Parts: structure tokens; C-alpha cells; sequence
């Protein structure tokens, strides 16, 4: 399922902001 | 009663006033009590403190000003004051103080204890659709306002949006926001909220906050953004594919709004073309809402944090507590001299 696919995924934690 | 455009006019004569003349040094670090850290990064730390005078919590954002020039951040520092301390809307946090010391820049703002957005969701698992919209309304009407200023706030996603006592939004964060009337073409936000124009490096416009609103609510609806990956340069394949699925459990309304905007497209994405908000404030998805009962707060919210008292920090995860070092010597005073 799509949501254990994100559950198992790296990225479920709070997100940091982008920068160059 | 008043029309939209009549409190956008007042609205902007009342920022421009403080937009022109900032507050500056309107406290001192040695007037409040450290409690508990709230948040922390690269990009500066969120402290709860108690202001001794009155007794009130707030939650101080503490910058070290030489980490900010190490990242490039000092016109993006700069902004963030001076929006802050000239924007007013219910569904804003306020900032209370700003001053600075030898070492460091502090913003002194409400202090909300409800908790992110972020960590509720992630709990629940996903909103319904009315709790959703609901939330969706208020970031609709904070973007009206923003974007009527000028400003772009370019940072949009849960967690920074706080859920106060009343279980009303407060956007919190103003690290990317800017001031501009034209394009603008800054590598910034967060990966998997970033608009196709940004990861392909055009100049942009406040189009991209109607992207990264569809975004929201796809992932307060879902319980996982429409674009995800383990990697960000595998997020920015996904986004720029041209591709997005939904739920199944997604209404058709949901489906057309979202369809309208995570729109590559900007002749045709929702919130940049002639009508403006208006092609979003009117979309069926969004026909059950009265949009002066959001403003007003008068509309039950769906979910109501839980209090415990003053002070409180449950509702925040726990982080390690570092020192406020202050040198004896100032850092980098030029290039903070506005702060
Ligand atoms: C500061 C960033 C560069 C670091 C980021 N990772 C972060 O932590 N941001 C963050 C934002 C808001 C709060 C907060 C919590 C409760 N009430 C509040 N009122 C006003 C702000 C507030 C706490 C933390």
C-alpha cells in the first residue's frame, strides 16, 4: 500500500527546509 | 460588514506603516527565563521561555549570527524581522519583541502549546475531508492576505503550522519569506512542497505557494504527500514527471481542486490566473465554507489540543538542551545593523 510504502520510507519525520 | 478589497486596503495601509519604520531592540535577553528547547537545526533553534515582567510564555527564536552568514541566510534573516514585525492576521503568529546581543538574533514570538500540525497528523494518520478543509481555509485566507502585501511566504508544510488552543491555525516560520513585486528566483523550501519552476530553476512568483498549498492538502487528507521518495533529487523526478495519484477514498471535488493546483501548467494553476483566489475560494470542494466565519473564528473547530496548563511542553518532542553562548565580542555587525 501507498502508506506502508511512506511508513518504510526515510521521510516521515519533521522536514528541513532547502538551500544552494 | 466591509468588503474583501475594503480590509486588503486598510490591511496594507496599516503594514506598509510598519514596513517602513521596523521595530528594533525592543527587549533584552536578561528579561526571560529559559524552559524548555521546542525545536532546533541548522537554520537556528525555538526556545520557550517565561518573560519574567508579566509572567507570559513565548516561543523565542534564537540565530547565531555567524551560522546565518556561513549559510548564506543574512538578506533571508532580514526579511523574516521585518515581515514579521509588520504583519497582522488571526492566522499568523505575532511577533512580540526582537533584539539582538554580541553573538546572536533573537525573535520573540506567542507562544502557541498546541504543537505542530506535524506531529498530530503523523499520529492520526490523515484528516477527513471537513477537518482538512477547515485547515485549508484558514492558509487560503493567511495566502489572500500575504500575497496582497507582496510578500511570498515559500515555506508552507505541517510543521509550521502550530494548532492553538482553540484549534485554529497559527503559520509559523518566515525564514524565506519575501517582499517582491516581480519574479524571484531563490533555491528554497522544503523538497517535497517545491513547485516544478523552482527545481527547475526559472523565476518564480507567488504561484509557487498555491502549488505547495495543494501539496498540504493532498498530505493532511492522504496521510503522505503526493510526491515522496527517500531522496530529494528522487522527490524532484516525481514532481516535475507531470504525475500524481490519489486515493481512492479522495471525493471528486478533492480530486479537481488538487488537479487545478499541483498544475505544472501556470496559465492554468489555480490562485495565478485572472480571477485569482477567487478561482479557489469558489471551487465546490470549498462551498460549505464561510469564509468570515473562518476569519472570525467563529466556526467549531474539528480537534482541540489538550491543555495540562501553562508551560506545558508535552505536546513538543524533546531535544538536546545546548547553551546561549554570547561572546564578549560582536559578531558580524554590519551586516546585522537593520536587525
Ligand atoms: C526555528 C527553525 C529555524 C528551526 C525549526 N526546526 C523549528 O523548530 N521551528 C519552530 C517553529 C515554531 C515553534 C513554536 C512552537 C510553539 N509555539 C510557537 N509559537 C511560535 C513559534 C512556536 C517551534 C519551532
Amino acid at each position: 500500500t501507498t502508506y506502508a510504502d511512506f511508513i518504510a520510507s526515510g521521510r516521515t519525520g519533521r522536514r528541513n527546509a532547502i538551500h544552494d | 460588514q466591509e468588503s474583501v478589497k475594503e480590509f486588503l486596503a486598510k490591511a496594507k495601509e496599516d503594514f506598509l506603516k510598519k514596513w517602513e519604520n521596523p521595530a528594533q531592540n525592543t527587549a533584552h535577553l536578561d528579561q526571560f527565563e529559559r524552559i524548555k528547547t521546542l525545536g532546533t537545526g541548522s537554520f537556528g533553534r525555538v526556545m520557550l521561555v517565561k518573560h519574567m515582567e508579566t509572567g507570559n510564555h513565548y516561543a523565542m527564536k534564537i540565530l547565531d549570527k555567524q551560522k546565518v552568514v556561513k549559510l548564506k541566510q543574512i538578506e533571508h534573516t532580514l526579511n523574516e524581522k521585518r515581515i514579521l514585525q509588520a504583519v497582522n492576521f488571526p492566522f499568523l503568529v505575532k511577533l512580540e519583541f526582537s533584539f539582538k546581543d554580541n553573538s546572536n538574533l533573537y525573535m520573540v514570538m506567542e507562544y502557541v502549546p498546541g504543537g505542530e500540525m506535524f506531529s498530530h497528523l503523523r499520529r492520526i494518520g490523515r484528516f477527513s475531508e471537513p477537518h482538512a478543509r477547515f485547515y485549508a481555509a484558514q492558509i487560503v485566507l493567511t495566502f489572500e492576505y500575504l500575497h496582497s502585501l507582496d510578500l511570498i511566504y515559500r515555506d508552507l508544510k505541517p510543521e509550521n503550522l502550530l494548532i492553538d488552543q482553540q484549534g485554529y491555525i497559527q503559520v509559523t516560520d518566515f525564514g524565506f519569506a519575501k517582499r517582491v513585486k516581480g519574479r524571484t528566483w531563490t533555491l528554497c523550501g522544503t523538497p517535497e512542497y517545491l513547485a516544478p519552476e523552482i527545481i527547475l530553476s526559472k523565476g518564480y512568483n507567488k504561484a509557487v505557494d498555491w502549488w505547495a498549498l495543494g501539496v498540504l492538502i493532498y498530505e493532511m487528507a492522504a496521510g503522505y504527500p503526493p510526491f515522496f521518495a527517500d531522496q530529494p533529487i528522487q522527490i524532484y523526478e516525481k514532481i516535475v514527471s507531470g504525475k500524481v495519484r490519489f486515493p481512492s477514498h479522495f471525493s471528486s471535488d478533492l480530486k479537481d481542486l488538487l488537479r487545478n493546483l499541483l498544475q505544472v501548467d501556470l496559465t492554468k494553476r489555480f490562485g495565478n490566473l485572472k480571477n485569482g483566489v477567487n478561482d479557489i475560494k469558489n471551487h465546490k470542494w470549498f462551498a460549505t465554507t464561510d469564509w468570515i466565519a473562518i476569519y472570525q473564528r467563529k466556526v467549531e473547530a474539528p480537534f482541540i489540543p489538550k491543555f495540562k496548563g501553562p508551560g506545558d511542553t508535552s505536546n513538543f518532542d524533546d531535544y538536546e538542551e545546548e547553551e546561549i553562548r554570547v561572546s564578549i565580542n560582536e559578531k558580524c555587525g554590519k551586516e546585522f545593523s537593520e536587525f
